[PDB]
């Protein structure tokens, strides 16, 4: 039984490192730099302008 | 009757006491909200109320309310009585001058009280089990505060000290060596009995026997737990050698002032490892007497044994508690002080110890601990003295002692009192 | 607060008609409608940018055989039996 | 338990503003006061750096105080400008320009007594103050000048309490003023004799990491001050959460500060990876530890190679383990142990808390004090000397009511800084 | 009581331990997962739980023979230590085995050999497992055998070897591995058994009708071999032997115990129901020199000790019956001085058939271990490869570049030489 | 136990890299990082080649490094280039312009400091390292000059670790450079002892061997990177899959390098089949020793029959049989004892790994330390001995810092590397 218990807590890790993962794909950036992209796309449309 | 009162001092106290008190709840069947469903055991820890719930004969405290608050969030905050919990407002902060002279004194009083209300309840006290790292302001300052104030009030009642010394290699602090140096001429004088709990031997023992590669803070309180509940369940369950806070306490002193003592707990085996062994009461001997083993970063074959208590749980029986004793006397490779010839002490219990769930621990038949008087405590002491001597050359961290409201004696007198430890640990060890 | 499924709810049953029926035909018309909506919603323009970027993702065994394991690989339970011939009780 | 913050002049005014954006990112506060935070944790110690009110917004408990009603305009017009106490908001009419004696003799000598008044009315509330924290640049006027002399009134009222300073120490590779030199010198001594801990802030270094480990093609003030704040939330980390080994500011003072006038740190925030190797990289503790003693992770410009770390203490962040925390700082303790001094043997200190920053699996927070802190003070007080020969821009300060005497006794008090940091440095046991 | 301890060290040691306690455990009925659904005390050791864990010590360089078993089948059998392996394979190196890369795991193979010896009682001897062509077989073993003979002193010690073929070889390092080995094989081995892969491959070729032998056969047949060795002290019998019994009547002298291997009747299903498989016949079918596990002609020496070994239903009536017709028939000679020359041991119990193997069941069989003058032929083989190898001094930097003096070769060969003379000289007539 | 990887030049670059690609889909790793194989085996000992990160995403244990950025671009835009890490993508601004001296003195040099520190971090996070492996080509300047410094320093770093090289050599026939014959003979002089196993790649026979045992119309570059990565694969599948008889870096060179400086491996891979012959073929372990042995499917330019092999290796992969491949190396041996050398019997050595490479029944590699391998040593020894009388293209090497005297000294240094060679030829 202990042996199954350790089984299921290895798998409840294996849950934690897909969930870090998940966490991970997360890291706002890349979305900073895409706010950036329409800034700086404006700001020259306005120039042009 | 026989009842024990804990007391948790400082952050590692509340710490270790978290997972000692799990184990004990788990061993007597008590719930978190402090009930058993489905035999006075545990009324040496836990207090029967009129309405059938079980509070613990328990003390937490802390300058600092992060731990406490943590219980009282935590799951048993129904078992805990919501006094016996005490906190402060700020934190010692590795100061002994802080945790013994300007913030303790007003939380010594409360605390006191409390230790008042949880002893008259008592009425056949065995002693006490004081919980406290001397690297810790709270745990050196307001533990030797504690301290004194119980020796002096409460008579010689037993006193056991659990203490996480300042591990030689390893440590979380630059002050922790002259908090140690500090507490230690309190922790002789006043605590009746002192157990070594440093940090590699357990660490190392939880990484090579336990087979983990994160072994933690978790993990250390509940081997420590472990180490506690085989040590106090004589009483706690009967057994064909019981034996007493009394009883092993005058065979584990041989003189007032040498009282530390080494600790081993075997079989500590991997629950991977568990089944595939024949864990024989020999064989858990032998592990327990190898150096590796210990939860102590002393050595034994450096040193000279002087008297040996071996607290066994489970289906072992005298035929070979005597056994392995014999084997043991045989072995060379371990020495025994010249003038102790027995120098072994046995205790059996038939109640084998619980491992708690999600623990690294792995059930078994039997096992055993070893609590140690011997010679090896003098290297630890010399090493922590020569870990503050350099320090102390130039007065390094030593202003904030000054200006707290400590005299600046107090170190030297400190560093007197430590040598006279060695000394006579060398003294005694010395062949007739 | 609430999950994936709930959002997906809430958010589709703005655009349920009268009679209640989940309405699934949309066109661009009421699609930009549905973003000045929006547009008067919050004022920020960088806030609004924000939002809509972040809720549209704008620009985001047979073949391993063992020899080895060739050993044991055959032999099950039924062919266990303990030896006929065994030694004697031991007196010892 | 309960931290209040003082943001001075234009620079500690915009770091600050950034650490409160950090600490209500961490604790889940909303712009607009409420709360929006996922768990309760974060709502167990919001006490300390935050007060609530009746409506149940939380204002953080700061003071945004500087002469200039420019910072204090675009501050409030700031995203989280609606979160502080408006009447916190205290400032003059006329700005110091730069000028150490108009921010600390008169026109910041006026003010201080509100700024008192209204910092007062903060910590009088608070249950248990653990103390105050002031974040300001020593380059500026009414940021050093007024800053000083913020923390010797505190200290005058207040003896027992902690007062933090974050001072951005100028450099001239960065150079924005040409009395950098005489600011520094007149403050760096009102740090010593008042602040219990003068933390130091180069920017030549943020530019640093900015560049050559961010690798940020144009990284702003607001890239710049990130990493300050990050600084400022990690240094707090264990009052505000739970962890496995607490500490606090008495802790790290107590175990960082071994002599009285020794008390100059610099930071380190660890983990820092560029944008396409943040997932590609293993944030395990081992990379953790490799980048932490590192220069080039470090956000003050002075190698630490060329000195010798007196103390230090990393503040970790996360779920990790001792045998991941401690056995690795002791081995780097015995790699590297020529920057070590030899007469405090485990120069290190560790400190572990449950909780990480909002995103990032684990960090940690460097806070380390070190004989190569004294390469800035050298080589500012040169420039100070240099233009204090000829008695340059100094009619502004004699005017103002400055005597050539306290520029005297500022650069004694610069050499006996330097001499104690340098006579630890090659000292032998 | 009678127990042995088995200890497998490198490739081959590992592979015939598996097949070899594969065998076990069908001879004694234990799970794979060790259990049964006390004649196994020799092999098996008891622990509290009713499941048995073999008295087995795998010993390797490399950890992907470790790893294979800890995933195999036999993962809950086998203790999780007592199956250890070290970083870095010894690299077909007797230098590198025995002096650099082996000398950090010996002190532990040896913690692990003083754990199986003090759970036994009544140990009868060691029993390693091993082929010294390679690297960490013949250096690794080599040191256990000097550890194990200054740890132990006079316990029996019997070695199963696989010697580098006559003909045939599957490394270039090879003679010089078994040259520098057979210095230890002959001062710390009490009782050496060939076991090359020729005559096993031969064997299985020309009896049991496989197409395809490989190891696995190979390994199969040396369990086999090994099981009929040791289960007289398992089982019961009408001449049971025992290790120093079988011991004292097969080696004459200390330096000449090194002995050839024949087992019969072998043979495929098909062909094992259109014979008479009587004594008289697998006697005759064992002193075939086709039968043999070792390519070694008899007929071209001079035998001195046979230790014909029976299982099943055989009889001392046939059994005699056979050795009369072995003395008759003059087409094979003993030596002078050995009349008698027969070491006959019967037991009851009849080889187990291996389930999904290749050996059919037979009611009675026959395992003959023999001391002969033979061996000098493989010797003079393998000394003439070491010499030709060793002219020019080919791959001889890689084994000086580990710590290890080049005159040792010399005095290895020189031992070579010493061997084969001291085999002519007592085969040679009076 | 596990190796790191290292590619130098764009030849290098685009040889590794796809390496890296066929290894990726033999552990069953996507260009995601994320490992979807079909067998516990695979992440068994996954750990040789790739290191999971916190995610567990496999990044392959790869340096990768060229003076012009170029390549690094190629790489990362390929289908698995994602697979690797950012900061190994180590280059410069200016290309080597085809020079060893630019790739060896002048941007070589200053350059290889962080290459260092990149490959000792990856051998700190290794836990056993059991070898480095470089990929590069002897005829470039930054491939050639830049790995033998490479070379040179993982050398003195750490002595006793298994120096693997991939060497692509130039051939006069398939020649597109004047001056393959400089960096050549500066690149050899440092591998014959800086490297403990060197194995030589021929695009000439790489041609060859696609134009007429695959029978292809127009493979490219792409298809002799196949043809090297399953080499590349071959030679340490022993490391990451179990086997009757398994093998590893250690094992081949004591078992291929009888003296020191003889490791100059020609190498050869099968089976290899057009789709029209692959119904025909009846593939089985005789077929595949003489479909290894014969010199057309050995990608070295240098005829078997011209030479006698010293040594003699064959790392087999898939479900086969001991005693086949056994009868097969004492066969070949007893039939063409002409071939091999007298003085040591037995010159084969047979490994037998059980995982084959996928999309065949079983597989071979071939590492051959024969003594034709001095034939393109002495032809490119002679183009350079050819150029150097007449002092051609001197004038752009020796302004980088560099002198007559070290092309000098390499020419001798390949000299007499030949005349060892011959001396057992
Ligand atoms: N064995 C064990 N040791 C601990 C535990 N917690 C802390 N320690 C060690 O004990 C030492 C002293 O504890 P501190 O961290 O100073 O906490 P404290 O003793 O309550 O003192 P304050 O922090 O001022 O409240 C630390 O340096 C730790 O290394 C624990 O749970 N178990
Ligand atoms: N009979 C038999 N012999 C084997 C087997 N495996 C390896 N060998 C022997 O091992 C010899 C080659 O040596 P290696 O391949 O180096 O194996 P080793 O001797 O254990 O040395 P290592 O590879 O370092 O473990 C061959 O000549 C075989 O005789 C096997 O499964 N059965
Ligand atoms: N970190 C950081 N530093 C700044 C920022 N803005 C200005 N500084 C620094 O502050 C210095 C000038 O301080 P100043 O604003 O004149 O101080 P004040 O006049 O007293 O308010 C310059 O050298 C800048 O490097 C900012 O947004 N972030
Ligand atoms: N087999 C093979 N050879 C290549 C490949 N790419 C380039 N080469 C050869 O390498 C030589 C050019 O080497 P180069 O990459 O320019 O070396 P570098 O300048 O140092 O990077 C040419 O003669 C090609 O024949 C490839 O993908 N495969
Ligand atoms: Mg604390
Ligand atoms: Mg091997």
């Amino acid at each position: 039984i202990i042996r199954q218990h350790r089984c299921a807590a290895m798998e409840e890790a294996t849950r934690r490192e897909q969930e870090r993962i998940a966490v991970d794909a997360v890291v706002r950036v890349q979305e900073q730099d895409f706010l950036e992209n329409l800034a700086r796309r404006d700001r020259q449309r306005r120039i042009m302008e | 009757m026989r009842e024990a009162i804990c007391i948790h001092i400082g952050q590692a106290g509340c710490q270790v006491g978290n997972a000692c008190w799990e184990l004990f709840c788990l061993e007597h069947g008590i719930q978190p909200d402090g009930s058993m469903p489905s035999d006075d055991a545990f009324n040496t820890f836990f207090s029967e109320t009129g309405a059938g719930k079980h509070v613990p004969r328990c003390l937490f405290l802390d300058l600092e309310p992060t731990v406490v608050d943590e219980v009282r969030t935590g799951t048993y905050r129904q078992l805990f009585n919501p006094e016996q919990l005490v906190s402060g407002k700020e934190d010692a902060a590795n100061n002994y001058a802080r945790g013994h002279y300007t913030i303790g004194k007003e939380i010594v009083d409360l605390a006191l009280d409390r230790i008042r209300k949880l002893a008259d309840n008592c009425t056949g006290l065995q002693g006490f089990m004081v919980f406290h790292a001397v690297g810790g302001g709270t745990g050196s300052g307001l533990g030797a505060l504690l301290l004194e104030r119980l020796s002096v009030d409460y008579g010689k009642k037993s006193k056991l000290g659990y203490t996480v010394y300042p591990s030689p290699q390893v440590s979380t602090a630059v002050v922790e060596p002259y908090n140690c140096v500090l507490s230690t001429h309190s922790l002789l004088e006043h605590t009746d009995v002192a157990t070594m709990l440093d940090n590699e031997a357990i660490y190392d023992l939880t990484r090579r026997s336990l087979d983990i590669e994160r072994p933690s803070y978790t993990n250390v309180n509940r081997l420590i737990g472990q180490v506690v509940s085989s040590l106090t369940a004589s009483l706690r369950f009967d057994g064909a050698l019981n034996v007493d806070l009394t009883e092993f306490q005058t065979n584990l002193v041989p003189y007032p002032r040498i009282h530390f003592v080494l600790t081993s707990y075997a079989p500590v085996v991997s629950a991977e490892k568990a089944y595939h062994e024949q864990l024989s009461v020999a064989d858990i001997t032998n592990s327990v007497f190898e150096p590796a083993g210990m939860l102590t970063k002393c050595d034994p074959r450096h040193g000279k044994y002087m008297s040996c208590c071996l607290m066994y749980r489970g289906d072992v029986v005298p035929k070979d508690v005597n056994a392995a004793i014999a084997t043991i006397k045989t072995k060379r490779t371990i020495q025994f002080v010249d003038w102790c010839p027995t120098g072994f002490k046995c205790g059996i219990n038939y109640q084998p110890p619980t491992v708690v769930p999600g623990g690294d621990l792995a059930k078994v038949q039997r096992a055993v601990c070893m609590i140690a008087n011997s010679t090896a405590i003098a290297e630890v002491f010399a090493r922590i003295d020569h870990k503050f001597d350099l320090m102390y050359s130039k007065r390094a961290f030593v202003h904030w002692y000054v200006g707290e409201g400590m005299e600046e004696g107090e170190f030297s007198e400190a560093r007197e009192d430590l040598a006279a430890l060695e000394k006579d640990y060398e003294e005694v060890g010395a062949e007739s | 607060a609430r999950s994936e499924d709930d959002v997906l709810l809430a958010f589709f049953d703005n655009f349920c008609a009268v009679d209640g029926a989940p309405m699934v035909q949309l066109t661009t018309a009421e699609m930009r409608m549905y973003f000045v909506g929006i547009s008067m919603r919050m004022k920020d323009d960088t806030d609004f940018e924000l939002w809509c970027t972040r809720a549209f993702c704008l620009d985001r065994h047979p073949l391993y055989t063992t020899t080895n394991e060739e050993y044991g690989k055959e032999s099950t339970s039924s062919d266990y039996k303990l030896p006929q011939h065994g030694r004697p009780q031991q007196f010892t | 338990r309960e931290i209040v913050s003082c943001q001075a002049g234009q620079c500690g005014n915009q770091i600050g503003s950034k650490f409160w954006e950090v600490i209500s990112d961490e604790h889940g506060v909303d712009p607009t006061g409420t709360y929006q935070g996922d768990s309760d944790l974060q709502l167990e110690r919001i006490n300390v750096y935050f007060d609530e009110s009746s409506g149940g917004r939380y204002v953080p408990r700061a003071v945004l105080m500087d002469l200039e009603p420019g910072t204090m305009d675009s501050v409030r017009a700031g995203p989280y400008g609606q979160l502080f106490r408006p009447d916190n908001f205290i400032f003059g009419q006329s700005g110091a320009g730069n000028n150490w004696a108009k921010g600390h003799y008169t026109e910041g000598a006026e003010l201080i007594d509100s700024v008192l008044d209204v910092c007062r009315k903060e910590a009088e509330s608070c249950d248990c103050l653990q103390g105050f924290q002031l974040s300001h640049s020593l380059g500026g006027g009414t940021g050093s000048g007024m800053g000083t002399l913020l923390i010797s009134k505190l200290r005058e009222e207040y003896p027992d309490r902690i007062m933090m300073t974050f001072s951005v120490i100028p450099s001239p590779r960065v150079s924005d003023t040409v009395v950098e030199p005489y600011n520094t010198t007149l403050s760096v001594h009102q740090l010593v004799e008042n602040s219990d801990e003068s933390m130091c802030i180069d920017n030549e270094a943020l530019y640093d990491i900015c560049f050559r480990t961010l690798k940020l093609t144009t990284p702003t003030f607001g890239d710049l001050n990130h990493l300050v704040a990050a600084v400022m939330s990690g240094v707090t980390c264990c009052l505000r959460f739970p962890g496995q080994l607490n500490s606090d500011l008495r802790k790290l003072a107590v175990n960082l500060v071994p002599f009285p006038r020794l008390h100059f740190f610099m930071m380190g925030f660890a983990p820092l990876t560029s944008r396409g190797s943040q997932q590609y990289r293993g944030l395990s503790v081992a990379e953790l530890t490799q980048q932490m003693f590192d220069a080039k992770n470090m956000m003050q410009a002075a190698d630490p190679r060329h000195g010798r770390y007196l103390t230090a203490s990393a503040l970790f962040r996360g779920r990790m383990s001792t045998k991941e925390v401690d056995e690795q700082m002791l081995n780097v303790q015995n790699k590297n142990s020529s920057y070590f001094i030899e007469w405090i043997p485990n120069n290190i200190k560790s400190s572990i808390c449950d909780i990480p920053p909002k995103g990032l699996k684990m960090s940690v927070t460097f806070i380390g004090n070190n004989t190569c802190i004294q390469e800035m003070f050298r080589r500012v007080g040169e420039q100070f000397t240099g233009m204090f020969r000829r008695k340059a821009f100094l009619h502004w300060y004699t005017g103002e009511g400055m005597d050539e005497m306290e520029f005297t006794e500022a650069e004694s008090n610069m050499n006996d800084l330097v001499s104690e940091y340098q006579q630890y440095q090659d000292a032998t046991v």
